């Protein structure tokens, strides 16, 4: 047990940057006691340390002069912040601490990925860095606000989550309401004057598909940046708009809230053009979107400077939500009219089956197996059907956007509300013959229900089991990679892996170009074996190959001039207990080459234990 | 309960000193005093 | 004073030019930042009466979306060119401007190539119009008024000329505005108010002259709860 | 985050170096005096109950704010382990 | 077996009653053997919950039972089922076994029901755990019920049809968690049991006989039946429930009141009118704040505070002992050794606290003597006493305090001396010392409340009445839920609880929406189209129409989807209220939130607050004996563990110090720690 | 005057009782009743100063959790019922009163039946406080003051009398505010702005009262913008 530890519920803290973290004073005061004893001496407060000591043994006699001293003692100094289950060495992050009334401990929204806390009672834990030294790292290398980019993959963890995303994507987004009259405006300029009064009229929409400019496009022209929003705080165009506007040397067909995205980013970062270089005005910002920005951000202008970027994000996305008005009813929640359909159809098409049963055709199992066939095709078509619907028709359902934007929900769940959840299986595994023909839009039947009750129970009894299993796993992990750690200089030892860009047996035998993700997986921040040239640049030997690198070489491959890539690595290693610079790669939590004296043997064996508890488990062999 | 082999605890920079230029001459005239006579 | 009305709002001023200005103001009371800074905003954006082009004619032009001949540019970026340009008139008396302008041949056509009217100035002289090559005939008549606001062109639909094209309304010298309420604290109670709002302006007024008028609409409308009935 | 964290980084051969550096700076602004520093003049520490940062708050905050600065100098062996204290002691005084 | 009443408040007092466990006599089912057991077999169809088991390793052993679900001679859940002879269904119902269940054809009870004659040709039924769809001709035997399915604390729930049976679990433990409110109220949508709940728990107490009512004391209430009888109903006032929640008896009736037989005389705990009543139903708006509810957070209107709203009375009991030392007795007096009379105050009785005394964190409660060393004096301590005072008391303080986090006020003490009544006192305890104390508490940021759906959440931020989301008519929004909590979990069935509620708030009434076959999408829009009258019909008549505001989110709200173009405002709010939304301004702009939002009557409760959620936070403190690591107990509050996946934590980054700090200096460095103190200090 | 300033802020009233008072405003420009609104009820909400009880003393009864014999309610039932008595005294010399009640045996107890002070009235006097059955013995003493907004009971702890019990403090004479606007057709142009509030109040102060109060707040806060730095 930590002699200088604490623990209480935590809450949200919107307004805290990812720097600092709101705590307790009423917690601070035991946690730093005695630096706030002797800072008490150092002021008029109290003569002694003994004094200083039942100066504050009894709340009612605290001086408010104390408070001040405290305040004072915490300046620069920065505390860690645990979570229950620490699986990565995420688990555990620096913050500087921005004293706080009650009992909570405020705590910044974007980490609350890399800890999996939600606030449903959550509690964390909270240590004290007394040496300088200890001080010195925790602040230097373990403070939040720097370790952005996870370690198991080149990937931002400061992703904007959740309730971000959805302010964000829907400032962004554009609508289309009506097509009924001619949407030909490209040519005619009877077509231009026509569509412009029939849409002042009734008919034309201000978003009606009509190639080059919808009216809505023809009636609003904004010369500079600014003037485009003023018109909407006046009322004249939404947010969501088709509306033209005169950026820096482009007539550019964009959208309100678009063209403010533009600025956020522009704004957080000054380089305003290089603002422009890494974003995509051309669509909703999905998270990854957001994700890929974060990253752009991280690599183009730096650290800090993103990190500023971040909270930007944080509060325009926090802020924008809130007006949006998005909310949950149950109409939001819309069954497609082709339900019944689907349903029927298959409905009558099992009355065949079974009079193909009645008959003797089928064995009593084809029929079995025939049936299912017949349900997971169906429900999977509602699937489709039910997306449809909010595609063509809602582009702006609650329910839709949070699960297209990286906000929240699953098409599988979607499906169970506003399509159907079809199938659940009996106890053993054997999945039921009957579905589930209720969405929980519509009463799930008192059965219906408790059919589906029984595939829940394996799930949180498997969830139960990587609880621990998650740990099964690390530490093994850990008990055989501990000792691995990066100590060195250029390992001398030049022998190679090659990284296949291609795979033999999809189909049996085609040679085919392996997923961006797997390759980027095998190339991403590596060293160069040997020289290779590609498409018309010479990579050069050792040279650490960045993520547009490897989407170099993939395109390379694409016109086929490389199968296979040489490059460095820790299957190849000289140093007997360590890894080197070269060997390693890229990825320290940030982006550059390696630093020396990383735990890798714990980076590695973490990032590998985590994610295991997602993955199923029957029986281990 | 020793200091980590791996991290700050580097055999690489467990040593690393520091320097204001003011105190980088005050140790060369230390060098200079070694004059004998 | 020594106690509550000593301690009173500090109201702090961070100007440079005549187009940036920042304006703090704490200490506040519960809620109160906003409650201030919100209305100011919708003062300064609306209510700081302005100038800006309702109205154009080029001679030879029928409508917004033609092109001149030996002119690069083309009628709709021109009057749009035009709502960028910024004019100041110095009384009332002058409701309605009409500035006109005539230049033929290989010039550039600049904002102080217009004709000056005895009580009007233009700030926005160096702003382009348009670039002529040869046989460049552009004359036209560019309305001006004073308003409130934003008008959509639709919205008003000015007819000096019968050929002509109304603009769109941008009625203010104020270009944004911006306001930001973070804690501060004061001594014994924490939870307060700091308001501090930036103010941007395309130079023909001033932050500070801006927000000193701003606040002035807001009192007389407070005046205006007088007499009953 | 903190000023010029990549500006510092770059500045050091290990990542995991630049830490041993501040805390050890920081280390000997507190011990030796605290006006063992190299830029106090016009723009320096500072924090606002007063303007009294420039007396004793954070002591890497500093040493971070100078070594951004290009006056200190840090090395695997640059000045003798014992004869370093020594002459720290005899020109630096507030004890 | 035997465990402590969960009496947090009535339902939970009586759930704990009636759960069943696995482990035990160990000879039944041991820890081992698992999943086979822990899954909701075929048979637990109204003999036991499906959701009821509580979450973690232990789950699925442990489950109360269901509704109708009875032991019959020997300990065999019989479930009820109704008998339906050829085409013919009957209200004469069958317990039965497990067994005999699969041999028959049931049904289910969502059938169409003419009363005795089945509607459907093709109508569903299940065999022996396959479902099945037969003719009305092969249903031998029918449910009996929706309850019945389910257990009590379950049925509960709403609409629980509309609701993950995942989530629904968390709903129906967030009840077994729910503190009484001095303000207790029914919910807006109520199922059917609230009633039976109170009832067959012993919350309220019911009229015997009828008769009429002759004193009603705030202590009793003394009815007179009819019979020439009357008897005293004491009521009681305060009392301490296991986990510390009030359990006090409101009077409902007044003087001279003729009852009728089984009517309520007072209200439990926790019910308003004989309803169960937790939490309060509270206006609520359902979009997204700043961040103030992001993943989980709750934004709470101050409002609610100014009136007594989630206000909960607490009481913790401190209890000290007067201890026979060989060193001599540890006295019980008014007598505090060495420093002030200022903390005397409250020690009014000599020893003993005085009642109705405000108490705050670090006051003595009780004062205790006790002496200074194990056999012998002090050499240096022989000094001191002698400079200023030789002839001191050598007695050493050892008195029961405030331990640190919170005491209200004294409401009763008692002591036990020498010459015991009928008591039992444990050996070496010359005396003992009680302390109830007890305290309001009010709703506040660090606190948790949750819906019985399952939405479970913590409070953010307490805003000012001044700018949370207000409603065309001046009311306000008390609570702004986060809407991102619902898609991924999913339980619409809170959704559709909000949209009733809104209707009752305008209609001002209560409703009670069954299990699966309570309130119908089509009827709740009908609900809404009367409130849209009472919500706008007013507005037309007290003088005025719509707002700019009103005018422009329509605009929004067409070109979005859910409004029918071209009908006019009125007739296009009337469309968006059905849908259960409507407009609201931003109290701090004033300015409309683009779009409609929906609003309306959700019924939340309070969590009570364990333990551990006082905050711990320790410097130094005690150490182990044997081990030594720092340990807690009473006052000190005992570190924090630092576990190896934490160590790895740090191993990963470059922490080496810092990780060696948690090592040494702070756990384990005997010297270490000294010096580190001092260094500190 | 005739034109623009004739075409003036028509304020109206409508005031039943000193609890509802309904006030219209119109014409308006564009956007302006909301401008207004917003920021008065912001202000008739947090700012505005009214009277709540702030501390109880029961003769017999110690602490708050108390039950007191012959009367039903509950001490903490009681001193729940008193937060919901609404007082209004007439002159700053009235900034602590203390109000005085007695009552013996079968009687119902309502806020009347407190001893009348000089300079106070008591709007809630049918409020209910108790229901004493025989040897219902109540003898209290309620404190009452002048302040604004909430206070905890625990942020004042009043101590009148050492057995006594602080309550929490409801302040604001205001209980709701509520304002549309409406357009209203004024001959040439129809875009305009009506801004009529509707304010709600416990009696203390009258909607009026308060709605000046606050414009009043606006204003001083307005004038803050004085001296730049
Ligand atoms: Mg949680
Ligand atoms: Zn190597």
């Amino acid at each position: 047990r930590v002699d200088y530890s604490g623990r209480s519920v935590i809450v949200v803290g919107p307004q805290l940057k990812l720097h600092q973290c709101g705590l307790p004073k009423r917690m601070a005061l035991e946690l730093f006691k005695p630096f706030l004893l002797k800072k008490m001496e150092e002021k008029g407060i109290a003569p002694n340390v003994k004094a200083a000591r039942r100066m504050l043994e009894r709340q009612r006699d605290i001086k408010d002069e104390v408070w001040d001293a405290l305040e004072e003692v915490i300046h620069g100094k920065v505390v860690l912040l645990n979570r229950a289950p620490t699986l990565h060495r995420l688990g555990i992050q620096a913050f500087q601490p921005v004293l706080v009334e009650g009992q909570s401990i405020q705590l910044h929204p974007l980490v609350c990925e890399a800890f999996n806390a939600d606030f449903d009672g959550d509690q964390m834990a909270v240590h004290v860095p007394l040496s300088s030294f200890a001080q010195a790292e925790a602040r230097i290398q373990m403070l939040s606000a720097h370790n952005l980019l996870s370690p198991a993959s080149g990937e931002p963890l400061a992703k904007p989550s959740r309730d971000i995303i959805l302010g964000l994507y829907y400032i962004t987004q554009v609508r289309k309401e009506k097509k009924g009259a001619g949407l030909e405006f490209a040519t005619p300029e009877e077509a231009l004057a026509a569509h412009e009064r029939g849409e002042v009229a009734l008919n034309a929409p201000i978003k009606v598909a009509g190639r080059e400019t919808s009216v809505g496009r023809l009636k609003y022209v904004f010369a500079n940046p600014d003037e485009a929003l003023l018109a909407v705080a006046h009322g004249i165009v939404d947010l969501q708009d088709v509306v033209t506007v005169r950026y820096m040397g482009k007539r550019l067909e964009t959208s309100p809230g678009r063209i403010l995205f533009a600025r956020i980013v522009a704004e957080a970062v000054e380089d305003e053009k290089v603002a422009w270089e890494l974003i995509q005005l051309d669509v909703p910002q999905e998270k990854n979107s957001l994700k890929d920005l974060v990253y752009q951000a991280f690599l183009r202008l730096g650290m800090e400077k993103t990190a500023r970027l971040l909270d930007a994000l944080k509060y325009y996305g926090f802020t924008f939500s809130t007006t949006s008005g998005i909310t949950i009813g149950i109409d939001d929640a819309v069954i497609p009219e082709e339900k019944k359909q689907y349903l029927e159809e298959a409905d009558r098409k099992l009355l065949q089956i079974e009079q193909a049963y009645e008959m003797g055709f089928l064995t009593d199992r084809e029929r079995y197996d025939q049936i299912l066939q017949l349900w997971t095709e169906t429900t999977e078509k509602v699937t489709q059907a039910v997306f449809k619907n909010f595609e063509e028709n809602y582009p702006f359902n609650p329910l839709y956007v949070m699960a297209q934007s990286g906000a929240r929900g699953n098409p599988q769940q979607i499906r169970q509300l506003c399509g159907l959840r079809g199938l659940m299986q009996k106890p053993s595994g054997e999945t039921f013959e009957v579905p589930v023909r209720s969405s929980f839009r519509e009463g799930l039947t008192v059965l219906e229900y408790f059919i589906s009750s029984h595939g829940a129970r394996k799930g949180g009894a498997d969830t139960a089991l990587r609880t621990a299993d998650s740990g099964y796993l690390t530490r093994k992990l850990v008990d055989v990679t501990h000792e691995i750690v990066v100590r060195e200089a250029d390992c001398g030892t030049t022998n190679y892996i090659s990284v296949p860009l291609f795979q033999p047996d999809e189909v049996t035998r085609s040679l085919r170009l392996r997923k961006r993700a797997d390759i980027e997986a095998g190339l991403y921040g590596r060293v160069l074996a040997r020289e290779v040239e590609v498409l018309g640049v010479r990579l050069e030997e050792g040279r650490y190959l960045s993520m547009d690198d490897v989407h170099l070489l993939i395109k390379a491959a694409e016109a086929g001039e490389i199968q296979e890539v040489p490059v460095r690595s820790p299957l190849t290693c000289q140093t007997r207990y360590g890894v080197c610079q070269k060997c390693y790669g890229y990825d320290l939590s940030m982006a550059r080459p390696v630093s020396i004296g990383e735990a890798v043997g714990i980076v590695a064996a973490q990032s590998i234990g985590e994610p295991g508890t997602q993955l199923t488990m029957r029986t281990f062999h | 309960g020793r200091l980590i082999p791996a991290g700050t605890g580097s055999d690489f920079v467990r040593f690393t000193q520091v320097v204001d230029q003011k105190t980088l001459k005050a140790i060369e005239e230390a060098r200079k005093e070694a004059v004998e006579a | 004073m020594l106690d509550s009305k000593l301690k009173a709002p500090v109201f702090t001023v961070r100007t440079q030019g005549r187009e940036y200005g920042e304006f703090v103001l704490e200490p506040l009371e519960r809620g109160f930042g906003v409650t201030l800074g919100n209305p100011l905003r919708r003062i300064l954006l609306s209510s700081i009466p302005g100038t800006a082009v309702t109205s154009v004619y080029i001679e030879d032009v029928l409508h917004e979306f033609s092109t001149i001949p030996g002119v690069k540019e083309d009628v709709v970026e021109i009057i749009l060119n035009l709502k960028e340009l910024v004019v100041r008139f110095l009384n009332p008396s002058l409701q309605t401007v009409t500035l006109l302008l005539k230049a033929e041949g290989p010039k550039e056509v600049k904002a102080r190539d217009f004709l000056p009217v005895a009580d009007v100035e233009i700030m926005n002289p160096d702003l382009h119009i348009a670039t002529l090559e040869e046989g460049g005939r552009l004359n036209m008549e560019v309305r001006v008024d004073r308003g409130v606001g934003y008008v959509p062109a639709e919205k008003h639909g000015i007819k000096d000329r019968i050929n002509a094209i109304p603009v769109d309304a941008v009625f203010s010298p104020v270009r944004r505005v911006a306001f930001q309420v973070e804690d501060t604290r004061l001594g014994q109670r924490t939870d307060l108010d700091k308001l501090t709002l930036r103010i941007w302006t395309d130079g023909s007024v001033t932050p500070l002259e801006a927000l000193n008028q701003a606040v002035e609409i807001l009192r007389e409308h407070l005046t205006y709860f007088s007499n009953p009935q | 985050a903190e000023p010029g964290i990549d500006k510092l980084f770059g500045m050091v051969d290990s990542k995991y170096r630049l830490t041993v550096v501040v805390a050890k700076r920081a280390q000997q602004l507190l011990r030796h005096g605290f006006k063992n520093t190299v830029l106090e003049p016009e723009e320096r520490p500072k924090m606002q109950t007063l303007e009294g940062l420039f007396d004793d708050p954070n002591a890497e905050t500093w040493a971070m704010k100078e070594l951004l600065t290009g006056r200190l100098v840090f090395g695997e062996n640059l000045v003798p382990e014992d004869r370093l204290q020594k002459e720290m002691e005899r020109i630096y005084p507030g004890e | 077996l035997s465990q402590f009443k969960d009496e947090t408040n009535p339902l939970s007092s009586l759930r704990h009653k009636r759960r069943i466990s696995a482990l035990g006599p160990g000879g039944l089912t041991r820890e081992r053997a698992g999943f086979d057991v822990r899954d909701v077999h075929r048979t637990h169809y109204g003999r036991i919950c499906p959701v009821e088991t509580p979450e973690g390793a232990n789950i699925g052993l442990i489950t109360s039972l269901a509704a109708y679900a009875r032991v019959d001679e020997l300990g065999f859940i019989r479930t009820p089922y109704r008998r339906v002879v050829g085409g013919v269904v009957t209200d004469e119902v069958v317990y039965m076994t497990a067994t005999e269940e699969d041999r028959y054809t049931i049904a289910q009870a969502n059938t169409p029901l003419e009363g005795n004659r089945i509607a459907a040709e093709r109508v569903v039924a299940r065999r022996k755990g396959e479902p099945v769809i037969v003719s009305p001709e092969e249903v031998e035997f029918m449910d009996v019920s929706p309850k019945q399915v389910f257990s009590v604390n379950t049925n509960l729930i709403p609409f629980l049809e509309h609701d993950d049976a995942n989530r629904a679990l968390m709903g129906s433990n967030m009840q077994t968690q729910a503190v009484p409110l001095i303000r207790a109220q029914a919910p807006v949508v109520m199922t059917g049991l609230e009633e039976r709940v109170v009832r067959d728990s012993l919350a309220a107490l019911y009229a015997e006989e009828d008769g009429e009512v002759a004193k009603v004391d705030g202590n009793r209430i003394v009815v007179r039946y009819e019979d020439g009888r009357l008897v005293e109903y004491p009521l009681r006032r305060f009392y301490r429930s296991n986990q510390g929640t009030a359990l006090d008896q409101r009077p409902r009736v007044v003087v001279g009141q003729r009852v009728r037989k089984g009517d309520l005389l007072a209200d439990g705990p926790a019910s308003e009118n004989g309803f169960l009543a937790l939490g309060q139903n509270v206006l609520v708006a359902i979009m997204p704040f700043d961040g103030y509810n992001f993943e989980d957070a709750i934004v709470i209107s101050e409002e609610l505070l100014k009136r007594d709203f989630y206000t909960s009375i607490h009481i913790e009991r401190y209890e000290i002992e007067a201890r026979d030392t060989k060193l001599g007795p540890e006295r019980i007096t008014r007598d505090i050794p060495h420093l002030s009379e200022a903390a005397l105050r409250d020690l009014d009785e000599e020893g003993v606290v005085r009642i109705g005394a405000e108490v705050k964190p670090g006051d003595i409660l009780v004062g205790r003597t006790s002496f200074k060393g194990e056999s012998e004096p002090t050499p240096e301590e022989r000094l001191l006493r002698s400079i200023f005072g030789e002839k001191a008391r050598d007695v050493k303080d050892t008195s029961l305090r405030v331990p640190p986090g919170e005491g209200g006020i004294v409401v009763r003490t008692v002591r036990l001396r020498r010459g015991d009544p009928g008591v039992e006192l444990k050996p070496g305890v010359r005396e003992v010392v009680r302390v109830y104390v007890a305290q309001k508490r009010k709703l506040q940021v660090g606190d948790k409340l949750a819906n019985r759906h399952g939405n479970k959440g913590v409070v953010a931020k307490i805003l000012p009445v001044e700018d949370m989301p207000h409603l065309p008519d001046g009311t306000p929004v008390d609570v702004i839920l986060n809407p991102l909590g619902v898609p991924s979990r999913m339980n619409l069935g809170q959704i559709l609880e909000t949209h009733l509620g809104l209707a009752g708030y305008f209609l001002g009434q209560r409703y009670i929406s069954p299990i699966f076959d309570g309130a119908k999408e089509p009827e709740i829009k009908e609900l809404l189209a009367q409130a849209f009258e009472v919500y706008f019909g007013k507005r037309k008549g007290e003088g005025f129409g719509v707002d700019k505001r009103e005018v422009e989110v329509l605009r929004r709200a067409e070109k979005l989807g859910l409004v029918t173009p071209g009908k006019t405002p009125e007739e296009q709010l009337k469309e968006l209220f059905l849908q259960g939304k409507v407009v609201l301004y931003d109290g701090r702009t004033g300015e409309p939130i683009e779009g409609p939002i929906v609003v309306g009557q959700m019924f939340i409760m309070k969590l009570y607050h364990m333990v551990e959620d006082k905050m711990h936070a320790r410097s130094t403190g005690p150490y182990s004996l044997i081990t030594q690591q720092p340990l807690g107990g009473k006052a000190q509050f005992g570190g924090q563990r630092f576990g190896e996946m934490e160590v790895w934590a740090l191993e990963a980054y470059g922490a080496a110090h810092t990780l060696q700090e948690m090592l040494t200096l702070k756990s384990d460095d005997i010297e270490g720690r000294n010096a580190a103190y001092e260094a500190i200090i």
